[PDB]
DNA sequence: AAAAAAAAAAAAAAAAAAAAATTTTTTTTTTTTTTTTTTTTTTT
DNA sequence: AAAAAAAAAAAAAAAAAAAAAAATTTTTTTTTTTTTTTTTTTTT
């Protein structure tokens, strides 16, 4: 939720002189993803939880 | 109903453009902080847009907060120099101001409650002064329907609480933030706040452990005053009715106890928390404040009550003591300069009313009969006030300076007729009593009336009237009542010449040492009671007549004229 | 709590009493009001579009945040409606206002119905899937208490989608004294209520995923208008429901379309004329009245070539002849249906495609695609009420329609005679133990069999060569036998035909990539549709003369003598021939406008099913 | 000069008012599964 | 062409999810009424 405020904030001073409307700073999602090697579902035990 | 943004462009362009440009000096001075007040004048605003006036009669205090505001973003432009901050209020705005600026980000949006607000920022006030058209009502009439409506009203002061400080914008600052939050407060009380809305607080999830102090808040000037009808306009048999007032930033500590008041203002209501509905109490915010009425040589003492016929001597010595003999603090010891004057009399010589037209006339006068006033009536005790043992005065220290006419000394309480011999002797009452331990100071001075020893020995004169009957004296006295009956100086030029006398601080010459020690002890073999006080007496009203003369020495004329009054009031 | 004044609402209030306001404009919504006025409807139609000319930002406000705009709208509309007529604006508690237009960005499908319009007037196209039963629903109710002769209204708040209170939802019983209410049925007011299903077309859906539908709730005004899979494009508000009370909840709102309104997406219902359009096709039937059948026939199906006998057969179906419901209800039909048999590569198919592109309300089935209970109606019960619904198959879709059956050769037995009753009477009696009903499909077929052998043999007599029963070819009123004669004469004919129809472009229009009465006579070479359709309606009564000759033809038919020996019948001609005979004269005697059937149009009856029928097998 | 009436202030007690407060269970709905009938399709 | 076998359809019954439904007084505060005590002011 950090990493979502944030973004957020930069994306508005980023687009700042925004047009008519469109001002209300709509919420910025932040998916992810990696290059490290997927785990087996059957390794989610309890610990990686 | 009407469109705010619109009066405010309205009443913006109209300070901007009134008129040397009456209301831009009064700007620029605000804009530098020479002044810390404002005060508008419908009369002067009538002078163009009436509309914009009727509606401020009629929703007063909403326009107070457009032109408030409006001012207050006029004031930048208007500002010209640095001013040297003078107040530590100073400082905190000016930091304020600065970090805002210095975190601005000035393209980035805030929330509409994340901003320094104007009753806080503002460092200045405003407020109004009815117009003539508005007649001041009656302060039994001012109704509910007078609730937000602008009203004048003319009343005598009862009582006034002192300057406390009442807060107006406490401020809160923060355990582990550091951010300041504003509480503006609006009524009689305020629960606290424990926890901060800034918004490093909202992203920390931290305790807020919000603590409130004074260094950042912002108090004010703020003293309750009661108010009381005139006599005159009170109905044909109801006491008269009281009210409560509000005095805020430069309209405190003008109005005193006892003085007339005409105050300005809006009647605007407080909660007043058994029948249902939603009570309120009703406070009038007072937004100018005028005493009015009573605290705004020969033809002169004439001039005196002309009503009254005879007892020339009388006047003169009436006005010399209006004029006031010249107070001294020589060597510590004081010699005060206070005229003292007792009038015996025949049953009927208009000598109440020669008491009644001095109250009417001095800045500071109390007129006491015997019994009304007795006790407490002239002393000073306690009462409930912030609730609290207020010590509040009587009828001597409301006069604390001025004329106590007290009528029919003869018959007085002894406990009245000692507290007047304390206050004619030193100017003070002192107080040991069951919940009272003070010592009041009362710069009095002492004009009574009596019908027939020590009210000889402690004076500065007697005078005893006894109407002899003379067929041609009281042949022109009837005439002259008569008259009166049958027709029915001014009293204000009066006074002010009086005013202006009241400040010349004559210095006696060496030239009359010789001339007032020989005359002393010449009365003194004409006697053989009178005494040092005696002294004391003729040289007051020698400063005195230097004082009405206007010059700044004391002559021949005028301890001949003093002799003159003493001779005949004793004869 | 009322609102002294607010900017909003004033501001939009005012601009769309403006947008209504049509006198300095050419009238157009003012003679709206006025119609709909006359015809008692309550529900303006305003073009998105016309909106956004006349004021982009009030567009996409509106489009942004509907229910309190669409206020805005409707008591403009009230106002306006009672300045035209405060009498009527008077009548009705509420007037409403539907929607038209480019819904550019607003244009979705229940797939593509993401949580980013809320609130937002959404427009959707798609197949219904349910219609729940429409049932009332209380918005003013009115009590009578005896003991006390009083009467009491209480009111009620349409919050389908705000926060609703018990206060609000209470229905009183009792008066303060705890007498007993009876509550006054007539005196109260009510409102129709419907839920339906809009799904995701599965001709637009992805190929290989699950459906995707949403929920929509058709209060007045609405009711009928949408029935389970029929094609429909719903413009309105998606929003979200209230939960009923209780200290808990997840965060799940399940949501719904508060249909602003409902159209046919078909857009086959399409009759939309002008006064000169109307004086075209008046004088298009007046001055040529003569040879307006052979013009229309010619013109029809371009982009093929030849097949003369057969457009104007296809001409006598979609033109139709005239149903007849005599005095006792023996309804004898009036519609045309031809079997088109004939060797492949013969254009059938793409006649059959002809008339679903352009005949309204047409509809494909496929020997095996559909079949029987798919074809024909069909009974199930609901499972919710344990009650026998009825399920309308193809044909009664196609009521007054037409049905194009490709590979009708291919139509197994049983549906083969499944499809005997919709084709004498067009209806279907189905019934189980529950529920038995006739539904009504007055249907007209034009079905694409191919021959026995999978091309014709030339010396083999057609009933050899057709493998369908005397008993399905009798129901059949026509027969068009097309073969492929191979002659090199008639090939440079048809393929040069085909080439330039190959070499025909857009006009202008295209650069290089690939994907009035009369036309502009290309020479690489609407209303067909408008003249057709005011031609259905007429009903042109049989002459004496024609009655007479169409009957001595038919007689002369029946006689052996009128087929010469090496010919042979296609089709035996049972009384259905003769009704044959008078629906094909009815046909061209509508395309002509006639009023009358006169032996002009008996002959050519006579013609087309000489020509169609006797077939000469040759040696 | 002594007695007493009144005043303000302080305290006790009874009537009214103020305030505090989630969890468990039931029922609709959806979704599959299974039986048996009906229908359709392949065989001689 | 009709009989046998198989497949699909229709309808009833069951299992879990998740949204609805139901139950539900007692202790503390505090204002107001009443009485009481010490004092000051006034009267005999
Ligand atoms: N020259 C005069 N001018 C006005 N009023 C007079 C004059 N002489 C006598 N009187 C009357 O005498 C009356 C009694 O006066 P008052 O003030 O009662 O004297 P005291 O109270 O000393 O007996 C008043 O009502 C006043 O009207
Ligand atoms: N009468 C014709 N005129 C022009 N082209 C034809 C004609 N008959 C067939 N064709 C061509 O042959 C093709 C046959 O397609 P189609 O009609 O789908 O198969 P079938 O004719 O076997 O039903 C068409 O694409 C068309 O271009
Ligand atoms: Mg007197
Ligand atoms: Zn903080």
């Amino acid at each position: 939720q950090l990493l979502e405020e944030a973004a957020k904030e930069v994306a508005d001073e980023v687009t700042r002189p925004r047009p008519s409307g469109e001002e209300v700073l709509q919420d910025i999602q932040v998916m992810l993803k990696s290059d490290a090697s997927p785990s087996s579902i059957r390794s989610l035990k309890s610990d990686m939880m | 109903l009407k469109d705010y943004a619109l009066e405010k462009e309205k009443v913006k362009k109209f300070l901007q453009e009134f008129y040397q440009f009456k209301y831009g000096n009064q700007l620029v001075r605000l804009a530098h902080r020479e002044q810390v007040a404002l005060y508008v004048d419908l009369d002067d605003v009538a002078e163009d847009d009436p509309e914009l006036v009727d509606s401020i009669c009629e929703n007063a205090r909403r326009y107070a907060k457009l032109f408030a505001d409006a001012v207050q973003e006029l004031l930048p432009q208007y500002k010209e120099r640095e001013v040297v901050n003078k107040d530590v209020l100073d400082v905190y705005i000016e930091h304020r101001l600065m970090m805002e600026q210095r975190s601005r980000d000035p393209g980035m949006v805030r929330s509409p409650q994340n901003q320094y607000p104007a009753e806080l920022m503002r460092r200045f006030e405003l407020y109004f002064q009815g117009p003539s058209s508005n007649k001041p009502r009656v302060i039994r009439e001012v109704r509910a329907d007078s609730v937000g409506k602008l009203v004048t009203v003319r009343g005598i002061v009862t009582r006034v609480s002192e300057v406390k400080p009442k807060m107006v914008v406490a401020t809160y600052t923060c355990d582990q933030c550091g951010a300041e939050t504003y509480q503006p407060i609006q009524s009689p009380t305020f629960m606290p706040l424990i926890m901060c809305p800034s918004q490093e607080c909202q992203t920390n999830r931290s305790g807020g452990r919000l603590y409130l102090q004074t260094r950042g808040s912002r108090f004010i000037k703020f003293q309750e005053m009661k108010m009381q009808e005139h006599s005159d306009q009170v109905p044909v048999g109801n006491i008269p009715r009281s009210i409560t007032v509000l005095v805020e930033g430069e309209n405190t500590r003008i109005a005193q106890p006892g003085d007339h008041v005409s105050v300005t203002g809006i009647f605007l209501p407080i909660l007043r928390t058994v029948v249902q509905g939603l009570l309120s109490e009703t406070y009038l915010e007072a937004h100018r404040i005028v005493k009015m009425n009573k605290s705004e040589y020969e033809k002169l003492a004439a001039s005196i009550a002309p009503e009254i016929y005879g007892h020339e001597d009388v006047k003169k010595a009436l006005l010399l003591l209006l004029v006031g003999g010249v107070d001294q603090s020589p060597r510590g010891m004081k010699i005060r300069g206070n005229i003292n004057i007792c009038l015996m009399g025949d049953p009927g010589v208009a000598k109440s009313q020669l008491l009644s037209y001095i109250d009417r006339l001095a800045p500071r006068s109390q007129y006491t009969t015997g019994r009304g006033s007795s006790g407490v009536g002239l002393t000073a005790a306690v009462l409930r006030d912030s609730g609290e043992l207020t010590l509040e005065g009587g009828a001597l220290v409301l006069a604390d300076q001025g004329v106590c006419c007290i009528d029919e000394f003869d018959k007085m309480a002894e406990a009245d007729r000692t507290a007047i011999h304390e206050v004619m002797e030193q100017q003070t009452i002192s107080i040991a009593k069951a919940g009272i331990l003070t010592t009041l100071n009362a710069r009095c001075s002492i004009l009574a009336a009596a019908n027939p020893a020590a009210l000889l020995s402690r004076f500065d004169l007697l005078w005893l009237i006894q109407d002899r009957p003379d067929r041609d004296n009281d042949l022109r006295l009837a005439q002259h009542i008569t008259y009166v009956h049958q027709h029915s100086l001014d009293m204000k030029l009066m006074r002010r010449y009086i005013a202006m006398c009241r400040e010349k601080q004559p210095m006696v010459p060496e030239s009359l040492a010789d001339y007032i020690t020989a005359a002393y002890v010449e009365m003194r073999r004409e006697a053989w009671y009178t005494s040092a006080r005696t002294l004391l007496a003729i040289l007051r009203l020698s400063t005195a007549l230097a004082r009405l003369r206007m010059v700044d020495v004391v002559e021949k004329e005028d301890v001949n004229e003093a002799i003159r009054l003493m001779e005949m009031s004793k004869d | 709590t009322v609102v002294l004044d607010d900017v909003e609402l004033r501001e939009a209030q005012r601009d769309y009493l403006d947008f209504l306001d049509d006198e300095e404009d050419q009238g157009i919504y003012q003679s709206k009001v006025r119609e709909l006025i006359s015809d008692n409807q309550y529900r303006l139609i305003v073009n998105v579009n016309d909106l956004r000319r006349k004021n982009e930002k009030r567009a996409n406000r509106l489009l942004n945040n509907a229910f309190e705009e669409l206020v805005a709208f409707q008591r403009a509309l009230k106002d306006f409606v009672a300045s035209i007529d405060a009498t009527y604006a008077k009548q009705y508690e509420e007037f409403y206002v539907g929607l038209e237009g480019s819904f550019g960005s607003k244009h979705v499908s229940p797939r593509t119905l993401t949580s980013c319009f809320l609130s937002c007037v959404v427009c959707v196209e798609g197949i219904v899937t349910k219609c729940s039963l429409v049932r009332p629903k209380v918005v003013r109710s009115v009590h009578y208490c005896p003991a006390t002769k009083k009467t009491i209204e209480r009111r009620y708040s349409d919050l389908t989608t705000l926060v609703a209170f018990p206060s609000s939802s209470v229905y009183p019983t009792k008066d303060e004294e705890n007498n007993p209410l009876e509550t006054e049925y007539g005196l109260s007011v009510y409102k129709d209520h419907q839920t339906i299903t809009i799904q995701e077309m599965p001709e637009k859906a992805p190929a290989g995923q699950l459906p995707r539908s949403v929920d929509v709730i058709l209060d007045d005004d609405l009711v009928d208008k949408a029935k389970p899979g029929d094609r429909v494009q719903v413009v309105g508000t998606y929003r979200c429901l209230p939960g009923k009370k209780g200290g808990y909840t997840s965060g799940t709102f399940r949501t719904v379309l508060i249909a602003c309104n409902v159209k046919q997406m078909s857009k086959d219902a399409q009759p939309s004329f002008s006064a000169e359009d109307i004086a075209k096709i008046k004088k298009f039937s007046k001055t040529r009245s003569k040879d307006i059948f052979d013009q229309l026939a010619k013109s029809l199906a371009p982009s093929i070539h030849g097949h003369d006998y057969v457009k104007k057969a296809i001409l006598c179906l979609l033109l139709g002849g005239v149903e007849r419901d005599l005095e006792n209800g023996s309804h004898i039909r009036g519609d045309i249906n031809i079997l088109l048999i004939g060797d492949p590569s013969v254009a059938k198919s793409q006649l059959l495609r002809y008339v679903l592109c352009t005949a309204p309300r047409a509809i494909p089935t496929t020997g095996r695609g559909s079949s029987g209970v798919g074809l024909t109606a069909a009974v199930t019960t609901d499972q919710e009420t344990g009650e026998r619904r009825l399920e309308a198959g193809a044909m009664v879709l196609a009521d007054r329609g037409v049905v194009c059956i490709d590979e009708f050769d291919k139509m197994s037995d049983m549906d083969r005679t499944a499809i005997h009753e919709v084709m004498e009477q067009g209806r279907v009696t189905i019934a189980k133990a529950g529920i038995h009903a006739r539904l009504n499909a007055r249907c007209s077929v034009l079905a694409a069999a191919n021959p026995v052998y999978g091309r014709y043999d030339q010396y083999k007599t057609p009933m050899e060569n057709i493998g369908l029963q005397d008993s399905l070819l009798s129901r059949f009123d026509l027969l068009f036998i097309m073969l492929d004669q191979m002659d090199p004469e008639q090939d440079r004919e048809i393929s040069d035909h085909v080439l330039r129809m190959h070499r025909y472009r857009a006009p202008g229009e295209q650069d290089g990539d690939a994907m009035q009465i009369y036309e502009k006579h290309d020479n690489l070479l609407a209303f067909m549709k408008k003249y057709i359709h005011v031609a259905k309606i007429i009903k042109p009564v049989l002459t004496q003369e024609s009655a007479t000759y169409i009957a001595e033809e038919y007689s002369r038919l029946r006689s052996q003598d009128s087929m010469s020996s090496d010919t042979a019948r296609t089709s035996p001609v049972t009384a259905r021939t003769l009704e044959t005979l008078i629906r094909l004269a009815t046909a061209h005697a509508k395309a002509r406008m006639s009023k009358t059937v006169d032996l002009q149009d008996a002959e050519e009856a006579v013609e087309l099913v000489q020509y169609a029928y006797f077939k000469k097998v040759l040696e």
